[PDB]
Order: C-alpha cells, then structure tokens, then sequence
C-alpha cells in the first residue's frame, strides 16, 4: 500500500533483495549528542549535572566556607532561529544556576554552618542546537562535526621498527585518560624495563613501584616465581616441579631416587617430564655449579647477628652459599627465570636501579618532572599522588576504566577512575608477558580502539574547562579578604564561562559552517567523522596508517566518501546504519541467524564483538524461510573472509547499504565503477547547485526520499489531515479527526521559507508541491525544499547525452552543451548576495547615510531613494551605488591644479568625501531586500519609518491571521460539537458566533467543551493583544550593534546566473568536465527521428577511469525515457485509463523477482491519471547500490520501449546530415552542476592595490590582487634563456616602487622600456636583517 | 646547578634574608632613614616575599608575573623609603600600599599597546565592574544603553569609554584558521598612490601647463601667482595688486577672463564638469 505522496509518482523499484530494516533517521548523532547535554540529568552521567557534580562543590582553601551547587535550569531564547539568523546574534539560552554559599563554623571541621545562602546566580550562554542539528553562532549556521579520537586506558603498542640497528622490537604499554598524565612503560634494547610520565626522560620502572610502598622483596615477590633449594649439610639439593624444564638443558644427570630421566648432553624432552610426574617427584639434587648465578629473593641476614649475608635481588655465589650455609641458613629462595619463559627483566631493571628507598624514588620522580627545585619530605610524595591519584587531575573515564578492565581481563567493566596500585601491576605484568610471547600488540586504527567524540561531550568538557577557571577565582575570593555574609552573585564572572563555551562553538577545529548548497551537503556535513582538532592529530604528522582503510571499517565507516587532497581518510563519513555506542565506539546492525534460519532479532553489534563471530553477505540467497540457499554461504570471521558451512554462520548483513554512508549511497551502479571514480562522485555529488526548477533522477537509488525527508529542507507534516489552503508562501493543514488533540481546534500552518540566501549564496527556496483540497498524511511532504521534487533529492538535471567524440570540442574532459539547453534554462541557478554598509561614528564626525554625495551625478543618484537607500526591485548593475554613504574629513590642502580645476567650473570643495556602498564589479543582480538596522537612540529615516511600519503591519496581519483562521477552526470543531445532544441546525447559525461556544447542550462533556473552547477563544483573544505588543516592542525597540557603529544596511542582491563555456559540470561518477562550447541546436547531432543530442560527451574517458558505472546509468536512462515516451504518447491522443492502466502495470511487472509488486488495480482512475502525467517525462527507476539492475532486465525494458537492446541508435551529424558510422550510445546521463562557476573564477588585474610592508599585489579577486609568481616559476622562466622577463616580472611588474610608475607612464606614452632599480622587498630584508646586530651593506 | 630561568632562580634567592620582627624592623628603619645604606638593603632584602606574595595575586593580566614582580619590587624600595616607625604600626599594613598601587599603575600602563591614561582605565573599569554586576538582574550582556542606564550618565560617553577596550588585534595571526593568510594579504596600502593615479596626475599637470601656455600671458601670469601653480606661491588678489596690476578690481576681471578661456579650452576637450567630477 502507498500514502498520498506516493500515489503521485512511485518509483519503479530493482530492489531483489528484500530489505528488514528502515534506513534509520540520519542525524540521530549530532541531536542525540546535543539532547544528553544539556538535560536535567537526574543522577550525574550526562552533560551538565555531570560537569557541575564534577567540579562542585568548591570550598575555600580550608577558610571554613564552601560554594556548593544545587541545580540549574535553562532559560528561554529571546529570538527564535528565524529572528536571530537575521539579526546576526547567535541563538542561545541562559542558564540561571542554583548555588549555595556556605560558611562552615570556626572550631567545627564537621560541625555545622552558621551562614548559608542560597542565591540563583547566572553564568554563560549555552547555543541550543536546532531542530536540525545546525547552531546559529553570531548570524551564520555552523555545524559541530563529530571527532573520533583514540580510546582512553591501556595501549599495548609494538615499536615493530628497525629502531635499534638490530631489529629487536620494543613493546610500550601507554595509559591514556580522558583527562590526566599520561604514562608508558617502554621497553630498552637491553631489556630494560623504562617507566616515562608524559614523554619526560626514561628512568628505571621499578622506580614508580617503590612510589607505591613496595619494599624491593616485594618488587621481586609480584613479577616472579620462588625456587626453593635444600641444604641437607651439603648437596644444594632442589625442589623441584618438572614443568621448570620446559625447554632447559641437562649438563648432568637429572637423577631422583636413584632413578635416572634426564642425562648430560640429553636436552630435557616432554618425555622426561612425564617421567617425572609418573614418579611424583619433590626434592632432587642439583650440583655445585646450579647455584652459581641464583638470584636471591628476599634479605637473608646473619642467624647469628643478623648481618646482610645477602641483600635481596642479589645472585648467590659459592662463598655466598658457604656463608649462608655457615650462618646456619637451610632453605633459600630464588627466581626462575628463563630465557623463553621468565625473562628477568624487573630484576635486571631493579639492578640499574638507582634508587633504594620509598622516599629516594618520590625525590626521584620530584627531580625528574619539575626539575631543579629541591623537594621537601611532602611535596615529593604530594606531587607524585597528585599526578595519578587524583579525582582532580587524573580520570580514565567509565570508558577508560571499562577499556582498562577488558583489556587486563577484568569482570569488573566500572571501578575508580583513577588509577591502583594493582593496575600499574597488572599493566607490567600483561607488557611482561606480551613480552615473553603470551600475548599480542593491538593496533589504533581498529575501530574498537577509537571513540566518537560529538557536541554533547565536547561542550561538556569545555564547560568543565570554564568551570575550572570559576573555581580557581572562587577560591581566590572565598578564602581572601573575609567570610563574609557576601553573596553568590559576585564570587562568579559571567563571562569566563561564555568565554570558553563561545570560543569553543564559534572557532574551534570543528566548528565549521554548514555548506548548504544542497540538502546532501548538509547532511554530510553533520554526519562527518572528522580525527583533527583537539585531541587529535593534524595532517603532517597522519601516517600511511590512519589514512588506510580497516577490515573493522565495515558497516562503521564509509569506504569510498573522504576527500582526497590532504586530508584523505581522516574526515571519513559515517555509514548509513551505523548506530553509536553507549560508550561511542561506532556499532552497527546485524540480524541474528539462530540454528539455521535469519530471524530478524536486529542486533547491535560494535566493533570488538564483531571480531568474534562468523557474519555473513547481504548477497546470501535466502529461501523464503530464512535458511540459506546454498549449504556453504560465503561469510567473513575475523578481518578475514571465508567460505565457511551454513551452520557455522552466526550472524547476516542487514541490507546491501550498511557499508556506504548516505552520500555515496545514491549513486546508481555504484558497483561497476572503480573505488577511484566513486569518491569522486561521492565528492562531487554534494557541490550541486540546487537549480531554477530542479527536476528528478530518472535513474535513482531510493535514498532520495529518505535523505530528502531526513533533512530539513523541506516542510513535511505532522498531523495528517486535509488542505484547507496553499498559497505560495503558507500552507493550512486542516488536521483529521482522530490525529487532532481535543483541547485545540487544529489548523496546522505551515510557513514556508522564500528567497533567502545560503552560507554558499545560493537560493534557499522552498515551494508548495501539494494542492488546495487533497488529503494528506503524517510523514507526507508538503513543499519542495532547494534541490528537491516532490520529497525527492533532485540535485541536477537528467539530459540527452551522448558518448561520441565530436570536433575535438570534447576532447580531454570538456563537454559540448546544445543552446536547447540554455533555451530551456535548465541550470540556471540562483545567486544571492549580501552586501552591508556600516555607518560608524569615526573621530571626525559620524558618517550621515543621505543622497547629496559630492562628485557624483545624476545618473547613480537615480536608483536611491531620498533617503539614501535603493529602491527595493531596483536592476542594479556593475558600479551603481546601492547606499550612498557621506564621510566626513577635514584639512584638505588641495593641490593647485584641483584648486584651478575647481575654479575653472566654478565647483566647491566638498569637506565631506563619499564612500558609498556600491556594487562590487562584474555582480549585475536585483536588489530584493534592504534590511536596516539602527542603534537605539540614532533617528531612523524615512526608510527605517517605512520598513518598520511594513513590519509591523506584517506582523499584526500575521497575528491577527492565526487568531482568525483558528477562529475558523475554533467554530468548525464548536460546530461539530453543535451537532449532537441538543443540536440546534439552525438556532446555532441563528444566534452568531459569541454564543455558539455558550450555547445549551446536554450534560455531556461536549457542554464543558464548548466551554472549553470559549476559554480557548478568550484565552486567544488575550493572547493575540499581549504578543501582539511583544511583536510590536520587539520590532520598535533598538538594536545589539557593536561600538560605534549606528546604522547598519544590507542589501539583498539576487543574481540569476546562466551557465557558459567556463562552467563545471559532472555526472555522479566523476566524469566531470568544464563545458566548452554552447553548440546551437542544428550542429548538435540529431537521431533520425530528429531530436538532437543535447549533450556530447568523450568516450575515452571510459575505459581508462574504469566508471563503467555510467554506461548503464545512460542506457537505463534512454529505457526509462522511453517509457515516459510511451505515456506520453498514449497521453497525447485521449486513449483510455483502462489501456494505460494495462500498460503502466505491464511496466511495473518486469523484470523478474523484484520487491514491491505495485497491483495498480487499487487504483482510482483518478490517480492513474495524475501516475500518468507525472511518469510522462520518464519512468523513475529504483536501482539500489549493490542489490543493482541487472542488464537482462534492462534489456527487457530497452524492449518494452521499441528502443534497440544495445542501447546504440544511429545518430546522424549536425552541419552535414551524413550518417555516422559505427552508431553510438546515447540515453539519459542525470547531468550536475558544480559551483566552480567561471565568473567566480576569471579575475585580472592591471593595477589596483598594493600591500602595506613590501609594496607588492595582493590576494586573489577580492582585494584584486596578482597572481603570485612563486618560485617555481621563476626557476621556469631561468630554465629558458629568459632574463628580461624575469627582471621586469620580479622588479617592474612587483615590486620597484618608483619604478612601475615609469614604467606605466612609459607604457601610456608609447615606449615599451624599463629603468629597473632595485626591488623593496629587498630593501626591508635590508633593514630587517641589519635590525639584528648585522650589519649588512651593498658595496662597490 | 639550578635550571636557568628566570624564575626558579628568583624564588630560590629570595629566601635567603630571615623575616624581621617588628622590633627589628622599627630598628632596622630608625638605621636606615639617617642613611645607613645596609640598613635600607636588609630591609628591601627580607620584604621580597611579601612582594611576590602581593604580586601573586595580580597574576593573569596583561603583564607576566616576572614584571609584576620587578614593579612591586619599584613600590617597595618607596615603602622603605617613606616608611614611618614612629606610628608603631607593623611594616607590611603600610607597604601593602605602596606595592599594590605600583603593581595597579603598572597594568594601567604596559598593558595596552595604545596607552590608555590612568583615568581613562579607572573610569572603563568602573563601567566593567557596573556590566558585571548587572548581568546578574538580566540575564543578558548588558547594553551600553543599560549601563548609562544604571550610571545615568550619557549614552555617548560610556559608548566612547567602551569603545577604547577594543582589545588591538595582531597582524601576524592568520585567518579562516587556515595558516595561509594574515592581514599582511588582506591589507592595502592606502596612502601610496598605485601607479594609475599617480600618472593621472602628472598627466594632468602637463596638461594644466600646456593649457596655461595656450592662454596669452596676462591672463597667465594672473592665474598662475593666483594659485602658486606655474612656478609661482600662491598669492592674494591684494598681493598681486600690490604687484602686477594695481586696480585689484582689473585682477579679478582678467581672472574671470581667463576663467573663462579655459573653460572654453577644456570643454573644447570634452572634459566638462561632468567628465572630470563624474
């Protein structure tokens, strides 16, 4: 079944497989960041009560006084998006934050408060994000692009490197926080173990275990494993577990009982240890030589006076074995170690350790970190527990902890967020082992060790930022000065707080502006994955790594959309259905397959579950009971594919989309072109310029509609119901019974949004698409946004192409484009500019704004109005003043040939000079409107006077509008109710309208209903005076402006900008190409049934950029073309509903197992109609991206039209009418158009302005400035023979200051010489140099 | 071996002077103001705790801690220099003074890169602290209007006040945040003349002299000490009077004559009014 949107034109649809999930709604992440922020969060997990929890409360430095905190609460915006995007101020809310002062008592450090005070206090301005992810930050519209920076806690990196002139590889353990010191712990190339706090210099890591209270016994007790021996007087006898010969060698003869296992020159088998646990051995004997090197495990002391025999960490030699024999010691203790399994490296640190004692290692740590200064007994130890002990300064995260504890192999997921003695512990032991084989290094590119960052969370650590400079002048003025019975209210400066949150949303890395030339650009522009910025990397230092794509990167990341350039492969895009954690790893759905049967339990699954179990392909045929086809389904385990058995699998793609991100998802044929091309296509796709009437895909993908709707663009409705009423600006939705809330009568209004501008100066425009009396749904589309058509994304214009070479006027990617094309206006798009004029109060005087400006004529004075301001309406061009700006000045010491002059015809002088705003040159548009701001105060104009009351009047029709249409809805619904129980058909419309809601019923509810609606009314009739005087004080009142500025004017100019040899174009496959001749439509070829071509293009850009992709993309144009032909022509003859209902239906059938069998016998005759003359250009086709079309089905429609199945007609040529040979492939490509629009681009200066150190030209075509003669083109003009050249370009043309002055005035008198002289750049490399102590001179 | 800077190396000085008692400090001052310089350099020794304790609290302005260290330091050689003993009070209620007012002068004066007077910083602070203190009752920036409104002073004096904290940018810092482009690519050089209107004017000269010679000689000589143009200084019509042609009435005849020649000459050229004022 279909809505009402799409009885209107449903597109035919190549889907085979049948798709189990809706493509979810695509800015769940910026608005769900920005929800979990700013929220009253009832317990402290999210966003602001987390941020105030956090860092309150605040207390004094032990004055017996702290500020604590007790809620917060947003205030209302004073200007919604609409009002504040005009005025240029950002849109914000206010929170007033509930705080206490307390004031603990003296000689009570628990004892109660005697003053405290509760006092709601204001800090900051929080932006609120609209509705559709976007802020409005001081006017514009900018976008927080979401970061995916690296995964706090433990990092068992590799070096994997040469890095030691050997090979050797290092493994480092690092323990990055959310917020803290960082920590490594590095291995050296003589297996030395080197603890490193935030990168400083390496010192032995057995340091940091003596910072924690651990004797060096202890030291040796964690990282290793005691070895008993024996003394039975003599002998050196050992205790032995046979599992200690792992690998070890027998120069004697392993013999126990008198038995023998192992001997000398036999190496210690498994054989052997099986021996050994068939006897059940404990105590062997081991020679003299065993004991040799034995390093000891604890301080074996005199027996008899307890002298140190032998510290700990001390190797036993045989006079140290005689001498703790002699002593009286039996047992010793020691270490096995191995050079395979237990290599002793903590003992080896512990011997280049040179630290001894708990206190040496705190000054150790002291002397290393703030250098220098000598440390006391406290501040050593309080700098060390102030680095990673800290709830201050150190906090992994619940992210950090959980990844801390899943890596070390916790069960525990959550636990203290600082660190323990036992996680250094175990992060040694685990970088050990890692070591010594048992275990592997991770690596950062794998999703599972990369966060999201997004709004939410990077807001609130930019409020906790604020915070902490709060806190630290909150102490400043709490324990200073007094105690005081002072309130809250000046403890906290506002604007530290607004500081920090402001520079954060107006210029950070990632805050950027929207490019809104598309409704596809916006929604890829909110949906970026961007690793720059904070806490991220840049690109000078981005490895061949993080460039790379991953094996995790599938269904997370887009493969194919990340520019190219410099940044290739860090500003990735998201994918369609990728989901976010709770944490923020990106996860991604798959459908569970239980024994053997794909039931639809959609799970989540993130990126290191993924790398569990076995999932299979979206192109896994399913036998319609959700077993596989096959018995062996192809499927991918770990990174890896395979070919593994059908019951192995245990999970299944969702749909054949979840890999590409929703830009690249609306290419069709994706899969035939290169990866090359489609990111250049995917890159390509959002530059469209959104053009006059924008028209469809003929060859679509289906995410049309859901990218159209999901943005917002356009007007869709909320509650379903008739259409009252469409204008070209408003429409009034009548709502339908049951969907409408009993208490309003509801009328929804629509107002939609007309000619205003885009950050890209483009036209946003937004039309109606629905008719007055046609029922429409919840969900349905209303009007068209910019780009869009009927609710579906149209960002170009489909033509008649062509793939021939012709003239050489196509020849490496340029494009011939018949006039039919222009004639037709086809890409003319809509340029809308703003120009401003500021009229500042300079020292000299103010500048007026009127229209007597000295030493201009009539001519431009025309267009203005009497008060200085043009005509709105007004075809402005090149040069014409818009607002004629007077400045004052004064001592003008005229020359005398200017006195003389002005003498001569008798002119004045003119002691006010004119800097009008005028038109930029080359900008010929139509001034649609003149917006003028006034400070408070300043004396508004004629003009001012006259927008106002025009505002006004708007503003009050506008009110009195929505009091009297819900008036009219008011007695419709008062009407429904005077229709039952007491029902007066003509009494009710005898009496008029003010009793209607008092008149008698029954005693129902409806009695109190038609009370309900009177207080309804009356409540309206208040409500329209009050806001009415609000609008009214809102227009009238003055203005925010900066200092010393009076009155600001913009002028709206709207450019309708045509296209012409200069312009770039692009299919969606990268074939793009500047067009380069507006052929007329005779020459253009022509087909023998006389239609020409509208669009030439190069063959030979095919086969080499491998977008065969495009091929299909044209032939299944030309059948879709004609079978909108084919309607067309039943149309044209009145034929019947009956036969094109047999032929529309004919056309839906094919091809063969397709979703959406579309019975068209539900069908009205009406909406066969109004299906036929929207499918009369053209049969909108549906061809997913890797479900696709395949070619048999395009022959099929190829002969359901009467087109030949090649695809290939018989073009004729243009200025002869001679047939080509070899017949060519024309069809419908679905042509764009990009905004490198060569009237932006074409720019020469002769002479214009020069800059202020070096006199040389400026930047390129706003300051009008020269193009820069870098030096590798001086090293191509020195590679000719040319010098003058050279001389005269980096001397005359630049930079000689008198001498480009001869040279002009040579060239105006007609000799073509030069008098070079030395350039000025030079000159200041003279004085800047010698303004160093060098003295630098040019002799002779 | 300390580590070199600057700071680390003061800070472990200055502890090397014992904290005098009061006693000690009337004695060392009844030494000191008679002239006994030792006296004077113990005391200016002990007290430069106490400075950089001050000091420490004027941290975070325009000035680095080190100068706001060294201009205590100025204050309290002026402490000790004006320093009563006689009215029994302890030394650092009064250099207290001394210390935070030259600290306080010397934010008001090696802050800002135009230098603000010292009554125009007090009075842009007294502004600041009345915007603080009004944020609180409205929830917003309060205006410039809103603080002329809590002062009742005029609207154009606060707007002035508040409008000499402009806070001067750099040059040097780059724009978009792309590190391509600062203001040295977007600044123009406004008084240099580029070569197009500097031959228009030289143009204009030898054509201004060509006409002048295409005039006859009285009329010339008139219209030249006239206005100082053909090598001559700018003359009165009394001057010329005195000098060339004694009926002053007959000068400003013949340089209405001559006016009126060359505007026949000019207009003969096409450059009328309109041509050469647009």
């Amino acid at each position: 079944v279909y809505s009402y949107t799409e009885k209107k034109r449903i597109r035919k649809d190549f889907g085979k497989r049948p798709q189990v999930l809706d493509v979810p709604y695509l800015l769940s992440i910026q608005l769900d960041s920005f929800q979990k922020f700013i929220e009253q969060d009832p317990e402290g997990q999210y966003g602001l009560e987390a941020a105030f929890r956090s860092v309150f409360p605040i207390q004094s430095y032990s004055g017996n006084s702290e500020l604590q905190y007790v809620s917060y609460r947003l205030g209302e915006p004073v200007f919604d998006v609409q009002e504040c995007q005009i005025r240029g101020v950002t849109y914000s809310a206010p929170l007033r934050v509930k705080l206490r002062l307390v004031i603990y008592e003296r000689e009570a450090p628990e004892g109660t408060v005697k003053d405290i005070k509760e006092q709601e206090v204001y800090m900051g301005e929080i932006p609120l994000m609209t509705d559709n992810g976007t802020f409005v930050i001081n006017g514009t519209e900018r976008v927080i692009v979401s970061q995916l920076h690296r995964s706090p806690g433990v990092f068992f990196d590799s070096d994997k490197g040469k890095t030691h002139s050997s090979g050797k590889v290092l493994y480092n353990a690092r323990i990055i926080p959310y917020r803290g010191s960082w920590l490594d712990f590095e291995f050296d190339p003589k297996d030395n173990l080197f603890v490193r706090i935030d990168r400083r210099r390496k010192l032995p890591a057995t340091i940091i275990l003596r910072a924690l209270n651990y004797t060096t016994e202890q030291i040796l007790d964690l990282f290793f494993e005691k070895v008993i021996f024996e003394i039975r007087d003599n002998k050196l006898q050992m205790e032995l577990v046979p599992e200690r010969l792992r690998g070890e060698t027998a120069s004697f003869d392993i013999e126990a009982n008198g038995k023998v296992y192992v001997e000398k020159g036999r190496r210690i088998t498994a054989r052997h240890i099986r021996q050994l646990e068939k006897d059940d051995v404990k105590l062997i004997e081991v020679p003299v030589e065993y004991i040799a090197g034995k390093v000891v495990a604890k301080d074996y002391i005199d027996e008899s006076t307890g002298e140190l025999i032998c510290a700990a960490n001390m190797e036993l030699s045989l006079d140290l074995l005689a001498k703790l024999s002699q002593s009286g010691h039996k047992r010793i203790e020691t270490l096995f170690t191995n050079d395979l399994d237990h290599g002793p490296y903590i003992s080896e640190t512990l011997r280049v350790d040179p630290t001894n004692d708990r206190l040496s290692a705190l000054v150790e740590i002291y002397r290393m970190m703030r250098p220098g200064e000598p440390p006391t007994r406290e501040a050593a130890e309080s700098l060390f527990e102030n680095l990673f002990f800290s709830e201050d300064r150190y906090d992994l995260s619940a992210v950090g902890r959980m990844k801390f504890n899943r890596s070390l192999l916790r069960e525990e997921i959550e636990g203290s967020g600082i660190l323990s003695k036992d996680d250094i512990i175990d992060v040694m032991k685990k970088l050990i082992d890692i070591r010594n084989g048992k275990g592997e290094v991770d690596d950062i590119d794998h999703l599972g060790n990369r966060r999201i960052r997004s709004v939410g969370e990077m807001a609130e650590n930019q409020f906790r930022v604020g915070l902490v400079r709060v806190e630290r002048a909150v102490k400043e003025r709490l324990s200073l000065g007094d105690l005081d019975t002072l309130m809250p209210q000046d403890m906290i400066n506002a604007k530290p707080i607004s500081a920090a949150v402001k520079e954060f949303f107006g210029s950070s890395q990632l805050s950027q502006f929207m490019d809104q030339n598309n409704p596809l650009s916006e929604i890829t522009h909110k949906r970026r994955i961007s690793a720059l910025g904070p806490g991220g990397l840049t690109r000078e230092r981005a490895g061949f790594e993080v460039r790379d794509v991953h094996p995790t990167h599938y269904g997370r990341v887009c493969p194919i959309e990340t520019p190219e350039g410099p940044n290739i492969g860090l500003i990735n895009s998201l994918s369609v259905y990728a989901q976010t954690n709770e944490y923020g790893f990106l996860e991604t759905p798959y459908r569970k397959v239980t024994d053997g049967v794909v039931t639809d339990e959609i799970h989540y699954l993130s990126a290191i579950e993924e790398g569990n179990y076995v999932i299979a392909q979206a192109n896994s045929n399913l036998d319609e009971e959700g077993h596989f086809v096959e018995d062996l389904v192809t499927c991918r385990s770990k990174g890896e594919s395979s070919l593994f058995s059908r019951d192995q699998v245990d999970y299944m793609d969702v749909s054949t989309q979840q890999v590409v991100s929703v830009g690249a998802s609306l290419i069709p044929f994706l899969e035939h072109d290169d990866a090359n091309r489609a990111l250049m296509g995917a890159n390509m796709q959002r530059q469209a310029v959104p053009t006059l009437r924008a028209d469809k895909p003929l060859v679509g993908t289906g995410m049309e509609r859901a990218v159209a709707v999901d943005s917002g663009v356009t007007a869709v409705a909320k509650r379903g119901g008739v259409v009252q009423y469409v204008d070209a600006s408003r429409i009034v939705i009548k709502v339908n019974e049951d969907e409408m809330y009993p208490g309003e009568a509801g009328i929804d209004i629509y107002n939609l949004t007309k000619y205003t501008r885009s950050n890209q100066n483009t036209c946003i425009n937004q039309m109606p698409c629905v008719s007055l009396g046609e029922p429409v749904e919840r969900g349905d589309v209303l009007a068209d946004g910019p780009s869009t058509d009927l609710g579906e994304l149209a960002l170009g214009q489909n033509m008649r192409v062509a793939f021939m070479p012709w003239n050489g006027y196509n020849f490496e990617d340029s494009i011939l484009v018949s006039e039919r094309v222009v004639q037709e206006d086809r890409f003319t798009t809509i340029h809308i500019q703003e120009l401003a004029c500021v009229s500042r109060d300079t020292k000299l005087g103010p500048e007026e704004i009127t229209a007597d400006i000295p030493n201009v004529g009539e001519a431009a004075l025309s267009k203005l109005d009497e008060s200085g301001i043009v005509y709105i309406g007004a075809e402005v061009t090149g040069g014409d003043i818009l607002v004629g700006k007077v400045t004052p000045k004064g001592e003008t010491q005229l020359t005398p040939e200017e006195k003389l002059l002005r003498a001569i015809f008798g002119e004045k002088a003119s002691d006010v000079k004119d800097s009008s705003l005028r038109v930029p040159n080359g900008v010929s548009g139509t001034v649609i409107d003149v917006q003028v701001f006034t400070r408070d105060g300043v004396e508004k104009d004629k003009r001012a006077l006259e927008i106002e009351e025009m505002q006004l009047k708007q503003a009050k029709k506008d009110l009195s509008e929505e009091l009297q249409i819900l008036e009219a809805g008011l007695f419709s619904r008062i009407r429904a109710v005077l229709v039952a129980g007491g029902v007066e058909a003509e009494k009710l419309d005898k009496l008029p309208r003010d009793r209607w809601l008092e008149l008698g019923l029954t005693d129902e509810e409806k009695q109190n209903q038609l009370e309900q609606l009177a207080e309804q009314y009356d409540e309206l009739k208040h409500e329209f005076e009050k806001k009415l005087e609000a609008k009214r004080r809102k227009i009238t009142q003055g203005d925010d402006l900066a200092p010393g500025v009076l009155k600001i004017v913009k002028v709206y100019l709207a450019v309708k900008r045509r296209i012409q040899p200069g312009d770039k174009m692009a299919g969606r496959h990268g074939n793009k190409g500047v067009i380069s001749k507006i052929n007329p439509i005779e020459d253009m070829p022509y087909d023998e049934n006389g239609t020409p071509v509208d669009i030439v293009l190069n063959p030979l850009g095919v086969p080499s950029r491998m977008n065969i992709g495009q091929i299909l993309e044209t032939h299944l144009g030309m059948a879709a073309k004609g079978i909108g032909d084919k309607i067309n022509a039943m149309l044209k003859q009145q034929q019947e509903v009956a036969k094109l209902r047999e032929f529309i239906q004919r056309a839906y059938d094919l091809g063969a197992d397709v979703r959406q069998k579309v019975d068209l016998s539900t069908f009205s005759d009406e909406e066969v109609m109004r299906l036929a003359e929207n499918l009369r250009k053209g049969m909108p086709i549906a061809t997913p991206v890797f479900d696709g079309a395949k070619e048999a089905e395009i022959k099929e429609l190829l002969k359901l039209g009467d087109l030949p199945t090649s695809g290939q007609i018989r073009l004729y040529d243009g200025r002869t009418g001679e047939q080509f040979e070899r017949p060519v492939t024309v069809g419908y490509m679905y042509m764009l158009k990009l905004n490198h629009l060569v009237d932006d681009k074409m720019h020469a200066r002769s002479t214009g302005s020069y800059s202020l150190v070096t006199q040389q030209p400026l930047g390129g075509k706003a300051q009008f400035g020269g193009q820069r003669f870098g030096e590798m083109e001086v090293w191509a003009l020195e590679a000719y023979g040319a010098a003058y050249t050279l001389q005269e370009m980096l001397t005359v043309k630049s930079d000689d200051v008198n001498g480009r002055t001869k040279m002009y005035k040579n060239i105006v008198d007609g000799n073509h010489q030069m008098e070079p002289g030395m350039p000025e750049s030079f000159n200041v490399l003279l004085k800047e140099i010698r303004s160093l102590g060098i003295n630098i001179e040019l002799e002779d | 071996q300390r580590v070199l800077d600057a700071t680390q190396l003061y800070l472990g000085e200055i502890g090397y002077s014992p904290l005098l008692t009061a006693e000690e400090e009337v004695y060392f001052a009844r030494r000191a103001l008679r002239g006994d310089v030792a006296s004077r350099r113990r005391m200016i020794e002990s007290n430069l705790r106490l400075v950089v304790k001050i000091a420490r609290r004027y941290g975070n302005r325009g000035l680095a801690l080190l100068d706001l260290i060294e201009e205590g330091n100025l204050g309290l050689i002026r402490a000790v220099e004006k320093f009563d003993p006689e009215r029994g009070f302890r030394f650092s209620t009064y250099a207290t003074w001394w210390i935070r007012q030259t600290i306080e002068r010397a934010i008001m004066n090696q802050t800002r890169t135009i230098r603000l007077p010292i009554h125009i910083v007090k009075e842009l602070n007294v502004y600041l602290r009345t915007a603080r203190e009004l944020s609180h009752k409205l929830d917003h920036e309060p205006s410039a209007e809103e603080i002329a409104e809590q002062l009742d002073k005029p609207v154009d004096d606060v707007s002035r006040m508040l409008r000499l904290n402009e806070r001067i940018t750099s040059v040097d810092t780059p724009l978009g945040g792309d590190s391509e482009k600062a203001l040295l690519d977007i600044l123009a050089d406004e008084k240099e003349n580029g070569p197009e209107d500097t031959t228009q004017d030289d143009d204009m000269k030898q054509s201004i002299v060509k006409w002048l010679f295409e005039l006859n000689a009285k009329q010339r000589e008139v219209l030249a000490r006239r206005f100082g143009l053909l090598g001559y200084e700018a003359a009165t019509l009394e001057d010329v009077g005195r000098e060339i042609g004694l009926t002053r009435e007959r000068v400003r005849q013949i340089q209405v004559e001559g006016l009126r020649r060359l505007r026949e000459i000019l207009q003969t050229q096409g450059l009328n009014i309109e041509a050469l004022f647009r």
